């Protein structure tokens, strides 16, 4: 939980910065549609709002950590989830071989959904009936490509 | 009946482990109860283990937590463990020569075609762990191989 | 020690290393591999499969075959410990099955040795085996028996070695009948004692000067028997000497019991002498005519009233080696003579007819009687006259006439019988002249070659007197045993609870000799004119039916299958005797008068009858209390040889001619007496090497004392106090201890090997278990990394600072 740690909390510090030309500090409505717009992408007042009830009303900063408190759960970190991984490969990248990391998610340890397990192959990075693992570790911090 | 309290919190831990495995339920499989039984760090042989609830196969069986303490516990009750005296007078009977010596052809007959079966597999693996030689025809050191089998995977 | 299972010479008495550990690892299990009985061979080795109340299931072995089995006939099997064993004394099981088999499978595989507590058993093999090299000679010279695998060579350095350490006349006693090497055995004993004679480390030879005789000797003292082509129907002790420095000085032969009644006698298919059938064929016609006879065996009382021939002989070619021989021997074509002539006489001592008037018996030819009275040289007239009539005295001299037909016939036939036993002892004194080339003799070592024991279909007179021969032979045995074991007990301190071994044959042999038992039963039944086969049945039931154990009387059998009298409880088995005709068998009354003329003319026949009326058996029992009063001064040795098929064919047993032999042989009581006791014996360490692993502790194998741990082990097995002893340096075992700790081991080494494995089980887990124990670590970051994200990709916010700051 405060593992809502510095790196966790100074990369959020930047973050709600820009989204600024700031009302002394106050990610606002204007600070954030003035945002999805060098974002490039559509602003619907309603939803626009639907981000604010989340925090009880005037989010500085300190309430911006407060909101992010969804993320820090799990939130292990970068290098953490490559070595677990890692421990599935046997074979050097290429990474792991599909079926087991299926018998592994599915039915060994904290058992996974077959409705979570999908909610996995849709976008899954593979090929070759073999998973990519350095690729999943990326989207879920998220570089992209 | 017994098991102390940190005794119990013992079990737990590698009982997790295993339920862990096979799918955090509170559960784990009775195939499993003579490795688990094995981390504890006791050494049941098969006829042991299917005298005290361990299953074959997969599906059949489960067992709690408060099921396996007691199976670990009769199981604990048991002394003929074996020690060293033993190990050691029954390596003898093939040490044609006298010295300690023992072809590895012959001590890997031994654990591969009497007694409770092992692994072709099984045979390497112990013997690739323990660090123990054969040398021109001079074979396999019967008492190296007792030492180090008996002081576990991880020495120090 | 000494040996090396690989000196080839070995190939036939040791067995290598590795076919040694190939025999001792066979497959076997305790509570159901066994001997079985099998009328076809012996006994068999089988498997148990089901038991309930008295009547147990079994399989067999070589052929499968489900039988019922009776609860007592099941035969504990020896462990393979125990296969291809040298002296069947060490044997855990003691049983007829067990002896059977370890001599079987020994013979089996080339080896015709087997120790048997003092006996050394040596099976024929039929045909020449390595075994008598003089280089062997040297791996046996002066080795003590456990040095070495079982040999014939063994007991006789001994019966060597003793001779000089305790200065003692040595015996050896060998057994076994027609085709049992009985014969090249003594040669190859007397060969031995020879080769030892340069072993100070510095016209014949003697097994050749003494193997000359055999013939002779054979002639006069062997013949058919129902059963044997060749018997020796007497007792011969070869006695090789010894100067004080193990030096060969000299032989000489001593006879006993020469059987005379067959001079005038014959069983169907029995045969007198062979010499009789010898002078009477064609490489010399011309002493056919000095003799006095028609080349027909048949034409003769004193000859024909058996058989004629035996199948696969030919006399004449006999007839030929014997008179070889006698030349050889060295003596006198004209003595050959007379041993011949003396021999012819007895031919028509035969025809000598008779009859009487009143009670007066008179002749009724006298060719006949000149023909014996000349070929003696003697005058007819007194003979016919003192056979006939006689006259003795009390001071005065009145005619000892009484003669009556039913009494010269006898007086006559007794004659024959007394130049026999004369011209036989005559005939010994001269081969032993033949070998006195003496300088000074001082110890010996004799071989006795007697008859055995004997058991017929049908027993008679003859039967019983042989029988009270071996069963006091028997005695003999068991006594040394006795007085051994007996030393063997206190020189390991153990309590010896017996007495002598001897006495369990004294009850019958008593039966026999006993004033007032069979013997003198028959005796004075023998002094009454109408004394009859029955009034002697009577007077031998009346005295021992109720009240005797060993005296017992069978029951009425096949119309032929004979009537039996009685039958006596003999070491070697239950003999079933017949009584008809002992009165007349055993009448062999001496006739003075005919002595005294016998005092006369031809040179033999005045050293031979130069040298009351009485009894065979009253002979019998003098010769044998010779034999005794001289086996009992020398220290005796044991050897049996045995035909081990009626069909030369080697390595093949036939177990019923095998055991039949055992128990006349002596072996089997043997077995029997080491039974009550302890036979098993071992030295601690030998026990410490095999069963530690029975109660195996920390105390380094090596500081350990083997006492101890023997004791220790058994302790711990709790096993009767009984069951054992212990001594200064070997435990005594009972029967089946070792039977069972051999059990117990194999046991306890096969739940020490799963435990062994448990512990690698053991290992190999627990070093999976780290692995898990990481690969648990990395799961869950997995599970609690990919859920929150496959909820935070909703997170419109979420997805602001995944654009918020790449573009920071
Ligand atoms: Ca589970």
């Amino acid at each position: 939980r405060v593992k809502l740690s510095q790196r966790q909390m100074q990369e959020l510090k930047e973050a709600f910065t820009m989204i600024d030309q700031d009302r002394d500090g106050f990610i606002g409505m204007e600070d954030l549609k003035d945002m999805f717009s060098s974002l490039g992408r559509v602003p619907p007042d309603d939803e626009l709002n639907a981000m604010l009830k989340e925090c009880p009303g005037q989010l500085n900063f300190t309430a911006f950590l407060t909101l992010f408190g969804e993320k820090v759960s799990g939130t292990d970190p970068e290098d953490a989830l490559r070595n677990a991984f890692s421990m599935f490969d046997e074979d050097g990248q290429g990474f792991i071989p599909e079926d087991y990391l299926k018998d592994l998610l599915e039915n060994m340890g904290d058992n996974f959904s077959k409705e979570e397990i999908k909610n996995v192959w849709k976008d899954a990075p593979l090929k070759n009936k073999q998973f990519n693992y350095n690729k999943m570790v990326d989207i879920k911090g998220k570089a992209e490509d | 009946s017994q098991l102390t309290k940190d005794e119990i919190e013992e079990v737990r831990e590698v009982f997790d482990l295993f339920d862990f495995w096979d799918g955090r339920d509170g559960d784990v499989d009775a195939a499993k109860v003579g490795d688990l039984l094995r981390c504890l760090g006791m050494n049941p042989t098969e006829a042991q283990v299917h005298q005290h609830g361990g299953t074959k196969k997969m599906g059949e069986k489960a067992y709690k937590l408060e099921e396996i303490l007691p199976i670990y516990e009769e199981m604990s009750s048991k002394d003929t463990g074996t020690a060293a005296d033993e190990f050691m007078e029954a390596f003898k009977t093939f040490d044609r020569e006298g010295q300690g010596l023992i072809s590895s052809a012959e001590i890997r007959n031994v654990l591969k075609m009497l007694g409770e079966r092992i692994t072709e597999d099984q045979c390497n693996d112990i013997f690739t762990f323990c660090d123990i030689r054969e040398d021109i025809d001079g074979n396999i050191k019967y008492e190296d191989l007792m030492k180090k089998v008996m002081a576990g995977p991880f020495p120090d | 020690m000494t040996m090396d299972f690989s000196d080839p010479d070995m190939e036939f008495l040791c067995l290598t290393r590795q076919k040694l550990m190939e025999a001792t690892s066979i497959p076997f299990d305790g509570k159901k591999n066994c001997w079985v009985p099998d009328p076809d061979f012996g006994f068999v080795g089988a498997e148990i499969q089901s038991t309930k109340g008295d009547e147990v299931t079994v399989k067999t072995d070589k052929t499968q075959e489900t039988r019922v089995v009776k609860k007592d006939d099941i035969g504990q099997r020896n462990p393979p410990k125990f296969e291809m064993n040298m002296d069947m004394a060490n044997l855990t099981f003691l049983n007829e099955a067990s002896i059977l088999h370890n001599l079987r499978s020994r013979y089996e595989s080339g080896f015709i040795y087997t120790y048997s507590g003092l006996f050394c058993i040596a099976i024929n093999p039929y045909r020449r085996l390595p075994i008598y090299t003089q280089g062997l000679v040297d791996k046996y010279r002066g080795k003590r028996r456990a040095e070495m695998p079982p040999h014939l060579f063994s007991i006789a350095d001994n019966a060597y070695q003793y001779m000089l350490q305790d200065r003692e006349n040595q015996s050896m006693l060998i057994t076994g009948e027609s085709g049992a090497g009985k014969t090249e055995n003594t040669k190859k004993v007397i060969q031995y004692f020879a080769l030892v004679a340069a072993s100070l480390a510095g016209k014949g030879t003697l097994e050749d000067q003494i193997v000359q005789c055999n013939p002779v000797l054979e002639a006069y003292g062997n013949a058919k028997t129902t059963r044997n082509n060749n018997s020796s129907r007497f007792g011969k002790f070869i006695r090789i000497h010894f100067g004080t420095q193990g030096k060969i000085a000299g032989a000489d032969i001593e006879t006993y019991l020469l059987e005379k009644s067959r001079v005038t006698y014959q069983q169907s298919a029995e045969r007198n002498y062979h010499i009789f059938y010898q002078l009477l064929s064609p490489a010399f016609p011309e002493n056919i005519e000095k003799i006095l006879a028609v080349p027909d065996p048949g034409l003769y009382g004193f000859i024909n009233q058996g058989t004629l021939t035996v199948d696969g002989i030919d006399d004449e070619e006999e007839m030929g080696l014997t008179d070889t021989a006698f030349d050889v021997l060295g003596f006198t074509d004209e003595e050959k003579l007379s041993m011949y002539k003396c021999t012819g006489c007895i031919l028509h001592l035969g025809e000598m007819k008779w009859k009487q008037r009143g009670e007066q018996a008179e002749a009724d030819g006298t060719a006949e009687a000149e023909k014996v009275a000349f070929l003696l040289g003697v005058n007819a007239g007194d003979l016919l006259k003192c056979l006939l009539k006689p006259k003795i005295k009390v001071g005065t001299e009145y005619v000892t006439q009484g003669r009556n037909k039913d009494q010269v016939t006898n007086s006559i036939a007794a004659l024959a019988k007394s130049l026999y036993d004369r011209m036989f002892n005559w005939l010994v004194r001269r081969v032993n002249q033949t070998l006195d080339t003496k300088a000074k003799r001082q110890f010996f070592i004799g071989v006795l070659d007697i008859a055995g024991f004997e058991i017929f279909d049908f027993n008679s007179f003859e039967q019983l007197c042989i029988n009270y021969t071996n069963e006091r032979l028997q005695q003999f045995f068991n006594h040394h045993m006795f007085v051994l074991e007996q030393e063997e007990y206190k020189k390991e301190g153990i309590v010896w609870e017996f007495i002598d071994f001897g006495l369990d044959l004294q009850a019958c042999i008593e039966l026999i000799e006993k004033p007032m038992g069979i013997l003198s039963i028959l005796e004075e039944e023998c002094m009454f004119p109408k004394a009859s086969d029955t009034s002697f049945k009577n007077k031998l039931y009346d005295n021992h039916l109720g009240k005797n154990p060993m005296f017992g009387k069978p029951k009425p059998p096949k119309a032929g299958c004979a009537e039996a009298h009685f039958c006596l409880h003999h070491y070697a088995g239950s003999v079933s005797y017949s009584i008809a005709g002992w009165l007349d068998k055993n009448k062999d009354p001496i006739n003075e008068n005919v002595v005294e003329l016998l005092q006369n003319s031809k040179e033999p026949i005045v050293k031979m009858l130069f040298t009351a009326f009485q009894t065979i058996s009253s002979v019998h029992k003098e010769s044998l209390n010779k034999l005794m009063k001289n086996l009992y001064s020398t220290h005796p040795h044991f050897v049996r040889c045995i035909i081990p098929n009626e069909l030369k064919t080697p390595g093949l047993i036939d177990a019923a001619l095998v055991l039949h032999q055992l128990r006349c042989n002596g072996v089997l009581e043997g077995i029997r007496i080491c039974r009550k006791g302890f036979p098993n014996r071992i030295i601690y360490s030998e026990f410490k090497q095999r069963y530690s692993i029975l109660a195996p502790n920390a105390v380094p194998s090596g500081f350990a004392d083997g006492k101890v741990v023997t004791d220790k082990a058994l302790s711990a097995l709790q096993l009767d106090p009984n069951e054992y002893r212990l001594g200064n340096t070997k435990v005594f075992f009972k029967a089946g201890v070792l039977g069972m700790l051999e059990d117990m081991r194999d046991e306890r080494l096969s739940k020490i090997i799963s435990m062994f494995q448990a512990h690698i089980r053991g290992y190999l887990m627990r070093k999976a278990y780290k692995k898990l124990q990481d690969q648990r670590i990395g799961l869950t970051l997995i599970q609690r990394n990919v859920r929150k994200w496959l909820v935070l990709r909703n997170w419109e916010w979420w997805r602001l600072f995944n654009k918020v700051k790449p573009l920071l």
